[PDB]
RNA sequence: GCGACCCCAGGUCAGGCGGGACUACCCGCUGAGUUUAAGCAUAUCAAUAAGCGGAGGAAAAGAAACUUACAAGGAUUCCCCUAGUAACGGCGAGCGAACCGGGAACAGCCCAGCCUUAGAAUCGGGCGGCUCCGCCGUUCGAAUUGUAGUCUGGAGAAGCGU
RNA sequence: CACCACGAGGCGCUGUCUACGAGUCGGGUUGUUUGGGAAUGCAGCCCAAAUCGGGCGGUGAAUUCCGUCCAAGGCUAAAU
């Protein structure tokens, strides 16, 4: 009974309260490496509704990552091509910083799964998220028959492959119809159904 | 570009002859399917291999609301007018569709019908053989059970018929155009008739 | 590699209407009960019946 | 079919019909419909007038179903009757056939032609232009909107 | 309203006897169960207005209230919304008040 | 000085997990120019080639914050049609979907949150047994900053009847 | 061969309740992409919600209605 009291106090994030434990939050999160496991979550509810549970197997990260555009990584900034395509400055990753968080704790941590992510503080050079992993081999989580489908091998690397939460945001997933359709089953797999020439048997 | 010829506009100018599908497998893929289709007839014996019963809905947009097709499966309303529960609707061959919403009486009384119709027509194996329970079969009945190879309840459209009236008087002082354009001529000006009558 | 290499996708079948077909299964049929035809097409009919 | 082909009845003759001064260049007039206003403005507007510009309002997502309007016309409106049918109208002057149009995929009646001389015909459909209804009364029959 | 039975005009259509809906649970969605109200209004206590939300309280004080609206649509981005939070901001300053 | 907790440190501590390989298909990122426009810069080539990663026997998608405006359909996927169409485009060169309709196949579900408080009813490890992919007993530990159970909007809780 | 309905579901009733995901949606702007055209999706930065409410209804905006669904958590065979 609980749990909406802190899921309505975070929904105040300009509060004194709030600003204040965020900036103490900040500055601590500020001189720690940028990923670093966490004994229990700072967003107990959050962790929660996203499918954390407190028993063994669970575990949580603190990742950090730095904010703005992607400029292009070519040397001197000289592009060999048409003016269209020479901008440097202003271009924007596909993917969303909390996609990249989840990389860097899934490439850190190999032997185990990522689950699901939540935004936890932010300044303006650096945005914090902590995520949640899964231990696949630990008994407990293989006993589970809410969790033990992270288990099976179609599920490796889920956030590499755009199959997390972030993932589907970022692939256009979390929309349906008319604003979204191209994006299902895929961007490219639409492009090559639509792109395929058919030539039946009898013409 | 020569002569009077029509104005090409072939589609060829990317690499397309890499994304070419050909159909040598048709064949192939025909008795791939019929092959499946008789492993899940001798899997599901004796249930319908027309698989589980579907309603009767209308065509969407105007060029197709005077057709009638298969829907996904019967609304909840339908379920509980025919009293057959919704979590046993499935088990005995049902389609249930718990997204249909149902805006008028003839299509939810057509459905209704035609569930009735399908318990009427069903028969029930006991889940035990030596135990009888409500819903369960005669051992008359289970007798003589076959599994139905085609469609056993066609959507069937009622095929026109023209028939020979008499012409009263009525009938032949009707304006049809004139009415046609007054009612056109209505829906274009009730804004302003209204407007009209609110100012005033 | 050789001058226009063949491709898989050739128009190899063709779509003839049915009417046609039957057209062509009839004339058949009406021309197996000509012994002069089937003679012709080089079948020993000589000691058939009729 | 190869052993058809005229380039075969051109097997030596050095050119393949092609000429010796002009020959058989890649592109020498560009590339499908290049020049259609520089070089190649004659053949546009001698046998496509109209190809340049643009007139009329668009319409985003223009859904055809909603303009679905098939039409027939009286002159077709009989040889919707079936043959008994035919036969009993004629045979009985006190009724006339009753033919929705709209059964047999006719949204609108349109008047083109005549009808059988001295037949009345009742007809039903969604809609239906002036001459038909005129023609329709003269023949003494009726018309019933529907939807 | 009834179909007409006409394909032009108001009210035009195929005639059929029109049925109310059923109703279903979704035409709860709106709304939200008194023990989150009562949560929402103690964390609101405890929490307090924002910034923003304290600058529209002050202009609806001094009587701009198109300034306020103004303010509340630049801050939210859709003059619903806007208009959503002027209004909770007066009902605040009323119970305020009185 | 002792003790409790918190955060962290060292362990060849007891027991587990991960890296890498393959390319036809599959998922994510990054990303040209040749070329076409009879020149060329937007455009086109192409949301392609090259480059960097991640799976399976298929992958991905999937149970409406959908389609429509109808007398209404009803997860996802694929085929035919829609259609070289609506639209986009130095409105030039060119580019170009979706809904309805007909078919293949069909399948639905699990959670978070208020609701044990007459006692965490939950789970992991060690040890000892058993008809040993698991069950039972005992002992340590995890967990109240919440494991079990009920509930998921199609509902549902509670109460009363069958 | 034993087949136990405590309990849990099915159906009917109710002047009682009925809890549903936030730096998320949405908005401004920039870049890219799309057939998506006063801006189709995605992404960076800024602002930043609500619960008789929220998203969508292919021309931007205000007013009054109407239609349709319920995002920001997750799994799932077959047709390919
Ligand atoms: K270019
Ligand atoms: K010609
Ligand atoms: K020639
Ligand atoms: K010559
Ligand atoms: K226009
Ligand atoms: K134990
Ligand atoms: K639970
Ligand atoms: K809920
Ligand atoms: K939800
Ligand atoms: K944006
Ligand atoms: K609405
Ligand atoms: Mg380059
Ligand atoms: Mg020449
Ligand atoms: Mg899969
Ligand atoms: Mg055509
Ligand atoms: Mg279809
Ligand atoms: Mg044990």
């Amino acid at each position: 009974g609980a749990y909406t009291y802190v899921s309505e106090l975070w929904r105040k994030k300009q509060s004194d309260v709030m600003r204040f434990l965020q900036r103490v939050r900040c500055w601590e999160y500020r001189q720690l490496p940028s990923i670093v496991r966490v004994t229990r979550p700072t967003r107990p509810d959050k962790a929660r509704r996203l499918g954390y549970k407190a028993k063994q197997g669970y575990v949580v990260y603190r990742v950090r990552v730095k904010r703005g555009g992607r400029k292009r990584p070519v040397p001197k900034g000289i592009v060999y091509g048409k003016p269209t395509n020479q901008g440097v400055t202003q271009l924007k990753f596909q993917r969303s910083k909390r996609s990249v968080a989840e990389e860097r704790a899934g490439r850190k941590l190999g032997g185990l799964k990522v689950l699901n992510s939540y935004w936890i503080n932010e300044d303006s050079t650096y945005k914090y998220y902590e995520v949640i992993l899964v231990d696949a081999a630990h008994a407990a989580i293989r006993n589970d028959p809410r969790i033990n489908w992270i288990c099976n091998p179609v599920h490796k690397h889920r956030e590499l492959r755009g199959l997390t939460s972030a993932g589907k945001k970022y692939r256009g997933l979390r929309g349906k119809g008319h604003l979204y359709h191209k994006n299902r089953p895929s961007r490219r797999g639409t492009w090559k159904r639509n792109q395929t020439l058919s030539l039946r048997r009898y013409r | 570009m020569k002569h009077n010829n029509v104005i090409p506009n072939g589609h060829f100018k990317k690499h397309w002859q890499n994304y070419v599908r050909t159909w040598f497998n048709q064949p192939a893929r025909k008795t791939r399917r019929r092959a499946a289709r008789q492993q899940k007839a001798v899997k599901i014996f004796p249930r319908p291999t027309a698989g589980s019963l579907r309603p009767i809905v209308h065509g969407q947009t105007l060029k197709y609301n005077m057709k009638v097709r298969a829907g996904r499966g019967f609304s909840l309303e339908e379920l509980k007018a025919a009293g057959i529960p919704k979590k046993l609707a499935p088990t005995i061959g049902i389609a249930v569709d718990h997204r249909r919403r149902n805006r008028s009486l003839e299509g939810l009384q057509t459905n209704v019908q035609r569930l009735k119709t399908y318990k009427a027509k069903l028969v029930i194996f006991p889940r035990r053989a030596k135990k009888v329970k409500a819903g369960d079969s005669s051992a008359e009945e289970l007798a003589t059970a076959t599994q139905v190879q085609g469609s056993y309840m066609p959507i069937t459209r009622e095929q026109p018929a023209v028939d020979l009236v008499k012409v009263t008087d009525e009938m032949k002082s009707f304006n049809a155009y004139g009415k046609l354009r007054i009612e056109r001529t209505n829906a274009r000006h009730i804004g302003a008739r209204l407007k009209r009558a609110a100012e005033a | 590699r050789m001058f226009a290499p063949t491709k898989i996708w050739r128009r190899w079948h063709r779509k003839i209407p049915v009417n046609q077909k039957r057209y062509a299964v009839a004339s058949a049929i009406a021309a197996s009960a000509v012994p002069s035809l089937v003679l012709a097409r080089g079948h020993r009919i000589e000691s058939v019946p009729e | 079919t190869t052993r058809f082909k005229k380039n075969r009845k051109k097997r030596g003759h050095v050119s393949a019909g092609h000429g010796r001064v002009g020959k058989h260049r890649k592109h020498p007039g560009g590339r499908g419909n290049a020049g259609g206003m520089h070089h190649h403005r004659i053949l546009f507007d001698k046998y496509h007038p109209g190809y340049f510009g643009k007139v009329g309002m668009r319409y985003f997502h223009k859904l055809r179903n909603k303009f679905h309007c098939p039409t027939i016309n009286i002159d077709n409106l009989w040889s919707l009757v079936p043959q008994e049918v035919k036969d009993k109208a004629k045979s009985s002057n006190a009724t006339a056939p009753f033919i929705d149009v709209t059964q047999y995929g006719y949204f609108k009646v349109l008047g083109k032609g005549v009808l059988p001389q001295n037949q009345a015909v009742v007809v039903k459909a969604k809609l239906i232009s002036k001459n038909a209804e005129k023609k329709i009364k003269e023949a003494g029959g009726a018309v019933v909107l529907t939807a | 309203q009834p179909n007409t039975g006409l394909s032009v005009g108001l009210n035009k259509g195929h005639v059929v006897t029109k049925k109310e809906l059923a109703p279903r649970p979704s035409d709860r969605k709106g709304k939200t169960s008194k023990r989150v109200h009562f949560v929402r209004s103690l964390i609101r206590e405890v929490a307090g207005f924002a910034p923003y939300e304290k600058r529209i309280t002050e202009l609806l004080k001094v009587g701009k209230d198109k300034r306020a609206l103004k303010v509340a649509k630049r801050k939210l981005g859709t003059h619903k919304r806007a208009k959503k939070k002027r209004e909770e901001m007066s009902n605040a300053l009323r119970k305020m008040r009185a």
